RNA sequence: CCCGGGUAGUCCUGGCUGUAAAGGAUGCGGGCUAGGUGUCGGGCGAGCUUCGAGCUCGCCCGGUGCCGUAGGGAAGCCGUUAA
RNA sequence: GAGUGGUGGCCACUAUUAUUGGGCCUAAAGCGGCCGUAGCCGGGCCCGUAAGUCCCUGGCGAAAUCCCACGGCUCAACCGUGGG
């Protein structure tokens, strides 16, 4: 029995050295001039956590998860991400 | 039957097979004999060779492979290819012919023709690896693995050898047009086979 | 000794396939066998079967089409619910939908598609694919 | 296989698929009753009546034959002698078992050193008890009933 | 004593016969120095 | 091997020599089969096949 | 798309870079037959979909 | 079409040696799909050249192992080279080759050319439980795969999932086409010749599996090249 | 190590010890997955016979060896006597 | 990057704990061999009960913590309102 602990909102690369990783991480550091690569590492654990609700409502039956794909559509849709008519695909 | 005589089909002795059996010609075996030796169905062996006369009618003449390690299957099947067109290659078979192309005789046939599977096997290996119908001359003792067409026929003889090609040539023949009627063949039987 | 006719006859299926045969002959007999031929023929794995008496449990004969990737028993018989599916077509099947988990249910013995239809659950008796 | 000896042998009765009995057997089901009960009056074990029918009065199997008294079953030996009263107090099988087993302890009794006939005794009681255990819970014999060789001696004689 | 096959192979070893036979020696003068 | 085994042996309507009686008896008796009136041999057993000594009528199924 | 030749005896599609041969049917000759790399080595036979001749 | 006039030059270029090259040559084949499955054997590398082209780019030639080779003779140690190498086009079209010489130039040549050689086919799909989707972005089903004491089963994966395996099976599978699929090994994967050979053989039993004529729809399969 | 002698032992009758590269370095029962060819016991059919419980060929079941297809394995090799 | 290094501990790495899912001829490992008690696994068909099993429906399994949507602190961390 262990109380609450705040968690991190980005997560590291598996591994802090490969060479194509590196490359691509520093073309979009210098096209997006972001101040390090933590602002980007949360970005990319955002969009990995939206496709992960995708993948995991896409294989779902039930009424919470239709209430659910809705929800995740509109949010999206809300936030600009996609267009008005746009499919949880 | 029809093509030649029973007389003188069991004269070339095409119905004697060998003391050993596969199950594969349990089909093409007749009957046993008392010492052992297994005899095969002329029936089978004539409608085989016309079957086989008019597959390979079809095909263009410089295309078909001929070959037999056998010294006693080496002549025939020399004429047989000189009548027909169709290559020979009597002896020892040089591998790589048909799968190294730096090979000074390097050739790409359409069909092969072996008197034996197990004397062929080189020949056969070859032409299963370039992918090309495989017909084969088949004794009671021959395996039909990667044999497309069979014909069964005692492949170990002379006279029987030399009137299953001189049968077959003359079937190609007179399939493709080159000959009017089967009557009309002049070259005789016992030239096919060798002396002694 | 004998225990699993269901598990010999599928895997007798699975040999005689993946060697070439056009033709099975399954011995023992018995309803269970029956019945899941019946639902791979339904389904389009296997060709006509047949029944044959001897006296005795009797014996199948099946023609094989040359369909089946693989087939089997499923020990031991786990039951499973409606909702519970997904786990067990990961197990036994290669992608989504693509084979079939023969499931015995209280409405007799079905795909588990048709059990998801019916939204009844049951115990897993054999898959193929 | 083999309990003991673990080989595989395939041999036994070709029993042919039949459903009722031939046609040109020229005994009815009484007859063949009282065959089986003047045979068993001689003194033939179950199998050895079969066996006789078989052979000498052309009855391929009193198994074919549907019980007059009871439409739900077959006809057989033990039924029929069971009907009239003659049916063994202890199974054939087991009696026999028994015999041979208290015969073999009489010859190791004057032959201590053979040890496999020994060994071979052992594997005959091993067969005696399973066979019992299955009497026993199928209610044949009674629930005290046990194995002894001191008693066999005396169930054989 | 328990069997290990992989000692039986001399590569860069003594015959394990005589390294047995001198293990016994070795847990007998113990036995008799304890006075058993 | 064979999928549905059936019997080598056969039932033979037998004509005894030396009564005339008519009897039914089996091909691979293993015992000695005797007439059901004169008591004479008509079968003997063997290891296999048993030999018959009296008049073949009739193969039966 | 295009169409992926299929064994005259087993059915099964045959792939890319396998012992596979075709040829048309040696008695009539019109429908061509197609014979698997396994089902040549085991000799399996086959039968013409026009004739119903068989065998190797 | 710069690919285009490199086939064309080389056409012009070639003659042929073998059946199947006379064939290409005098326009009897004109499409890469129609020299497989059919029992032939490409032993002249022009047929690729010509009928696929683009394996030629530096960038759909991948080299993924060099070995340095000694055996021993009395008068010291000979050196080999062997260059195993991967080639193909991003479409459905793969080939691996290995090559030996005396310096690494030779071994990659040779290693090209066995690799263009042995270029294959394979299928494309979707089949994955989370995705459901008809593109040809991953294998359309679980596959397996083995060689030596490697085994490598590849199972579907969702799009936008990259390549969830090895360095070198990635890079084959982005050679072939495949950019989404999850990876499970067993055996010695450190050996780059075994575990390279083994997602080849696993991208190439994508053709010997049976499938009904509506699992075509289901899983958008496609055969080789697609709708490019 | 080689050569002449030699005690215990090796042998028998009652016991104890329970150990081996005690190895097929492979636990046991069951269903299925091409063949070929040796040999032992039994049964079936045919032909010979000097009429022999004799000889030869074919078939079925159960033993005991070798080669080998599919396939398996790191390979050696195993492969209906499976590893 | 206001963090970055060193040491110990746990999980993955490790299908080196293997129900999913490991091995035992030659690398670790088949008891020298067999008989058999508990346990585990057990031929075919029919009828009956429903203990296991599956489906539906009431009473429960505190809150906080976990996921989703909206709203309030500038957004967020945090908190509130609903669903799970
Ligand atoms: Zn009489
Ligand atoms: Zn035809
Ligand atoms: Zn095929
Ligand atoms: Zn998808």
């Amino acid at each position: 029995g262990d109380p609450k602990r705040q968690r991190k909102k980005y997560e590291t690369p598996p591994h802090p050295w490969i060479k194509e990783r590196l490359d691509r991480e520093r073309v979009l550091m210098d096209k997006y001039e972001l101040k390090n690569k933590k602002e980007l590492w949360k970005h990319e654990t955002q969009l990995k956590n939206f496709r992960r609700r995708a993948r995991r409502l896409l294989a779902a039956r039930g009424k919470q998860a239709e209430i659910e794909r809705e929800q995740l559509l509109a949010r999206l849709k809300r936030l600009g991400l996609l267009p008005e008519d746009a499919v949880l695909d | 039957e029809y093509l030649v005589p029973l007389d003188q089909y069991l004269a070339a002795g095409v119905h004697i097979g060998t003391q050993q059996k596969t199950k594969d010609m349990k089909k093409f075996i007749y009957r046993v004999r008392q010492d052992g030796l297994y005899v095969l169905d002329v029936r089978k062996t004539d409608e085989r060779l016309k079957v086989a006369g008019k597959f390979l009618a079809k095909f263009e003449p410089q295309s078909i492979l001929a070959v037999s390690v056998r010294l006693y299957g080496q002549k025939p099947v020399k004429k047989f290819g000189e009548v027909t067109g169709a290559r020979a290659i009597p002896g020892r078979f040089l591998p790589g012919t048909m799968t190294n192309p730096a090979v000074k005789n390097f050739f790409e046939p359409d069909v092969l023709i072996v008197t034996d599977p197990r004397a062929d096997h080189q020949a056969m290996r070859e032409a299963v690896e370039i992918g090309i119908p495989i017909v084969a001359l088949v004794d009671t003792e021959n395996l039909l693995s990667y044999v497309d067409l069979a014909i069964p026929t005692n492949n170990k003889g002379r006279k029987a050898l030399a009137l299953i090609y001189w049968i077959l040539a003359r079937e190609i023949l007179y399939n493709r047009g080159e000959i009017q009627s089967r009557e009309d063949f002049k070259i005789p039987v016992e030239e096919f086979e060798m002396k002694i | 000794t004998l225990l699993d006719p269901l598990a010999n006859a599928l895997s007798h299926i699975t040999n005689s396939e993946r060697v070439g045969k056009r033709e099975v002959y399954i011995k023992p007999a018995s309803k269970l066998i029956g019945e899941v031929l019946r639902v791979m023929q339904k389904y389009g794995y296997i060709g006509e079967f047949e029944f044959i008496d001897d006296g005795r449990a009797g014996v199948y004969r099946v023609q094989l089409l040359g369909r089946i990737n693989k087939a089997g028993a499923i020990k031991p018989r786990f039951p499973v619910k409606v909702s519970e599916f997904e786990k067990w077509e990961k197990r036994f099947l290669p992608a989504f939908e693509f084979g079939i988990l023969i499931v015995s249910t209280s409405q007799g013995v079905m795909s588990h598609k048709e059990a998801i239809e019916k939204g009844i659950g049951g115990r897993l008796i054999a898959y193929v694919y | 296989a083999r309990m003991h000896a673990r080989k595989r042998g395939k041999s036994g009765s070709k029993r042919p698929p039949r459903t009722a009995p031939p046609i040109w057997v020229e005994y009815t089901v009484e007859e063949i009753e009282n065959l089986v009960v003047k045979l068993r009056k001689e003194g033939y074990s179950t199998a050895m009546i079969g066996t006789i029918l078989r052979d000498q009065y052309g009855i391929p199997s009193v198994k074919l034959f549907k019980d007059p008294d009871n439409p739900n079953r077959n006809l057989t030996i033990t039924r029929i002698l069971e009907k009239h009263g003659l049916a063994p107090e202890i199974p054939e099988d087991l009696m026999f078992l028994i015999r041979r087993a208290v015969n073999l302890r009489k010859h190791l009794e004057q032959h201590p050193k053979d040890l496999h006939s020994m060994r071979g005794l052992q594997l005959i009681e091993s067969k005696i008890r399973r066979l019992v255990k299955y009497y026993k819970r199928k209610g044949k014999l009674p629930k005290n009933w046990r194995y002894d060789p001191e008693t066999a001696k005396l169930l054989v004689r | 004593m328990k069997r290990r096959p992989r000692k039986w192979k001399k590569k860069g070893r003594m015959r394990w016969k005589w390294i047995k036979k001198r293990i016994r020696r070795l847990k007998r003068q113990r036995k008799k120095e304890r006075g058993l | 091997k064979p999928i549905i085994p059936m019997p080598r042996s056969r039932f033979l309507r037998v004509k005894c020599i030396d009564c005339g009686n008519e009897q039914i008896v089996f091909s691979h008796p293993a015992t000695k089969v005797r007439c059901l009136i004169c008591g004479a041999t008509l079968v003997e057993p063997t290891g296999g096949k048993g030999i018959v000594k009296a008049k073949i009528l009739e193969v039966l199924e | 798309k295009f169409e992926i030749p299929v064994c005259t005896s087993c059915g099964r599609e045959i792939t890319p870079r396998e012992h596979a041969t075709h040829f048309i049917c040696p008695n009539c000759g019109e429908a061509v037959i197609w014979r698997c790399e396994s089902c040549r080595v085991l000799a399996k036979p086959y039968k013409c979909p026009n004739c119903g001749w068989e065998g190797p | 079409q710069e690919w285009k006039e490199y086939a064309k030059r080389v056409l012009d270029e070639w003659e042929p040696k073998t059946k199947l090259g006379m064939m290409v040559k005098e326009g009897q084949i004109t499409d890469i799909h129609e020299i497989f499955r059919r029992g032939y054997q490409i032993k002249e590398p022009e047929i690729i050249d010509v009928l696929l082209p683009e394996v030629n780019a530096r960038e759909n030639q991948e080299v993924l192992d060099i070995a340095l080779t000694v055996r021993m003779t009395d008068s010291g140690r000979r050196v080999r080279f062997r260059v195993l190498a991967a080639v193909g086009n991003r479409d459905g079209y793969v080939g691996l080759g290995i090559g030996h010489g005396k310096e690494v130039g030779i071994a990659i040549r040779k290693a090209i050319n066995y690799a263009k050689l042995n270029i294959i086919e394979i299928k494309r799909g979707c089949g994955s439980w989370e995705c459901r989707c008809r593109r040809p972005h991953s294998v359309p089903f679980a596959v397996e795969g083995k060689e030596g004491s490697v085994r490598v089963r590849l199972i579907p994966g969702p799009r936008g999932l990259g390549l969830v395996i090895g360095d070198v099976g990635k890079k084959i599978l982005r050679l072939a086409g495949v950019q989404d699929v999850w990876s499970q090994t067993f055996g010695e994967t450190r050996t780059t010749v075994n575990f390279a050979k083994a997602v080849f053989n696993a991208l190439y039993n994508t053709n010997r599996v049976a499938i009904s004529p509506e699992m075509i729809e289901r899983y958008g399969i496609v055969v080789g090249r697609a709708m490019p």
